[PDB]
């Protein structure tokens, strides 16, 4: 009626199929008297009613089967036919009124839920969580009850059993659905988060990505609270790092965009000094060529080639800046440079090295553009002009020496005639840089 | 057989539903991320301009 | 197997849909944000002029 999840994957429906096909009598047990009679009655009515009026008359009843219950397969069966109820189309959110009138009244049978055996503990925790996150009912006495649950610990920590890790995954991820009630499933993330990365290493290697997706859903949903995406990265580096790989490497793009937008999630700005993390990532994590590969990669979704082409922008933004390449930016811009070791360094040489050519050489016609316009017009050497040259001499040699392919534009950029030209200059060292570059052409011939 | 095929018809269906629902979600959360940040960008602006 | 290309139009047709619930969305997030900012500015001048 409102708000009734989990239809969506096939192992709920299996399981709901499976469950509710066990084979139990409420007139057999009114008849020898192993339960309320009424209760038992207006049981046995309501699965005739069901399978083939209005609720909270059997609300009540059920209660008593439910607080006390001298039998497995009668919980189970009232748990079933509860959960069955609570999803059903005729019913629907006149059961919901029925939670939602009395608050207390799924308090009980919240208590009475996950206890004993794996499959005693899946559907009232099924219809518990239905509840929980249901309409207008919320309450942090459910989280903090499901979250020290020792019976529900090992069924969402079974690596054994895909199906029960599924359900308590789907569940704890639907239970998260209001942030706000997230916060007790943060605090006792460290539980959650091992089953995690368990699914990314099993990743790491039918519908069986559906589980590390809604995993991958519950992090990017928890990575929506800053605070909790505070502590996010801040945590786990190893398991952090796999994420752009095997979502890459993932067929479909739903587990490879929630990987794309968590990690986004987590070097956001809207995060407290994240750049550490993109430093990191892009640095022992070699996010670099990653996303070099996933930008030239393609994606169905809209979403997930934007947050793509943002992600790696923004990787790009700081990745550029370790060293560096922007600081001589600034000084081509301005027009002026200095003495630092930008040139000089063959780490920042390769670092920016990459960068050196983007569209017919625009960084690099930029580099000549400057000496070319130092060369045509005013072209007075002395003090600043000369050193600065001389620097952009042996720079745009450093980066000849370096690309091979970049010979052909000086030529057509009348550098090579400049160059030549500054063969013989005032100073010496002017010269010598010029002579330097000179020999660089002549390098290769 | 033609049972695998609305079998089939009704898994598409299936698939576009989970697609959507997903979709559906991710703009949710996107609402409230989007929400409380623009909210916080005018907050800014707003004690900026009051200081 | 006309239900299935039945199936198969009417899942684009949700899809479409979807997204046009997610574009809606989105639009009505931006509007609750200038509404907020709204309240932010009425509040933000009650206190100027308090101060």
């Amino acid at each position: 009626g409102a708000t009734k999840i989990l239809m969506d994957s096939t192992h709920f429906n299996e399981i709901r199929s499976i469950i509710r096909s066990r084979s139990v009598a409420w007139d057999a047990l009114a008849r020898s008297e192993e339960l309320s009679e009424i209760d038992a009655s207006t049981a046995k009515a309501l699965e005739s009613i069901l399978v083939k009026k209005v609720n909270g008359k059997t609300l009540i009843p059920l209660i008593h089967l439910l607080s006390t219950s001298d039998n497995e397969d009668c919980k189970k069966s009232v748990q079933n036919l509860i959960a069955e109820l609570l999803s059903s189309d005729k019913y629907g959110d006149d059961t919901v009124k029925f939670f939602q009138e009395d608050p207390k009244q799924l308090e009980q049978l919240f208590d009475v839920s996950l206890k004993g055996d794996f499959q005693t503990v899946l559907i009232s925790g099924f219809n518990v969580v239905s509840l929980l996150v249901q309409n207008g009912l919320h309450n942090v006495k459910l989280v903090e009850k499901l979250l020290k649950n020792n019976n529900l610990i090992n069924i969402l920590q079974n690596i054994e059993q895909m199906d029960t890790c599924y359900v308590c995954i789907r569940l704890l991820q639907e239970l998260a659905v209001i942030p706000e009630y997230r916060d007790v499933i943060w605090l006792h993330e460290k539980k959650f988060m091992p089953t995690l990365f368990k699914i990314l290493q099993r990743a790491t290697d039918h519908l069986g990505i559906q589980l590390q997706y809604h995993s991958l859903l519950l992090i990017w949903l928890l990575t929506f609270n800053p605070v909790f995406a505070n502590e996010l990265v801040q945590k786990y580096l190893s398991d952090f790092l796999d994420l752009l790989k095997l979502v890459k490497i993932t067929i479909k793009e739903k587990v490879s965009r929630l990987c794309i937008s968590i990690i986004l999630q987590c070097c956001s700005t809207r995060v407290k000094q994240h750049k550490k993390v993109i430093k990191q990532l892009l640095l022992l994590g070699n996010a670099l060529p990653t996303v070099q590969s996933l930008s030239e990669r393609k994606y169905s979704d809209e979403e997930l080639r934007q947050d793509i082409s943002n992600l790696k922008e923004i990787l790009e933004n700081e990745y550029q800046e370790l060293t560096s390449f922007d600081e001589y930016v600034a000084e081509l811009d301005s027009k002026l440079l200095c003495w630092s070791p930008p040139h000089v360094d063959n780490g920042f040489w390769s670092d920016n090295i990459d960068e050196f050519k983007k569209d017919n050489y625009k960084i690099f016609r930029q580099l000549i553009e400057l000496l070319q316009a130092k060369v045509r017009n005013g072209d007075v050497n002395a003090k600043q002009e000369k050193i600065i040259i001389q620097v952009a001499l042996n720079d745009i040699t450093h980066v000849v020496e370096l690309l091979p392919e970049s010979i052909d534009v000086l030529d057509k950029t009348g550098g090579k005639a400049d160059i030549m030209e500054l063969l013989n200059h005032s100073d010496s060292r002017v010269k010598y840089e010029a002579l330097k570059a000179t020999q660089a052409i002549i390098g290769y011939t | 057989t033609p049972n695998q095929v609305n079998d089939e018809l009704n898994k598409m269906q299936a698939f576009i539903r989970k697609e959507a629902e997903e979709k559906a979600k991710e703009i949710q959360l996107k609402a409230d991320q989007e929400y409380e940040i623009e909210k916080t960008n005018i907050v800014r602006n707003e004690t900026n301009n009051i200081d | 197997q006309k239900n299935g290309i039945a199936t198969l139009l009417q899942a684009e047709k949700e899809a479409h849909e979807i997204v046009s619930k997610a574009r809606k969305y989105r639009q009505d997030k931006l509007k609750q944000a200038k509404t907020d900012a709204a309240k932010e500015i009425d509040s933000y001048k009650i206190q100027k002029d308090k101060e």
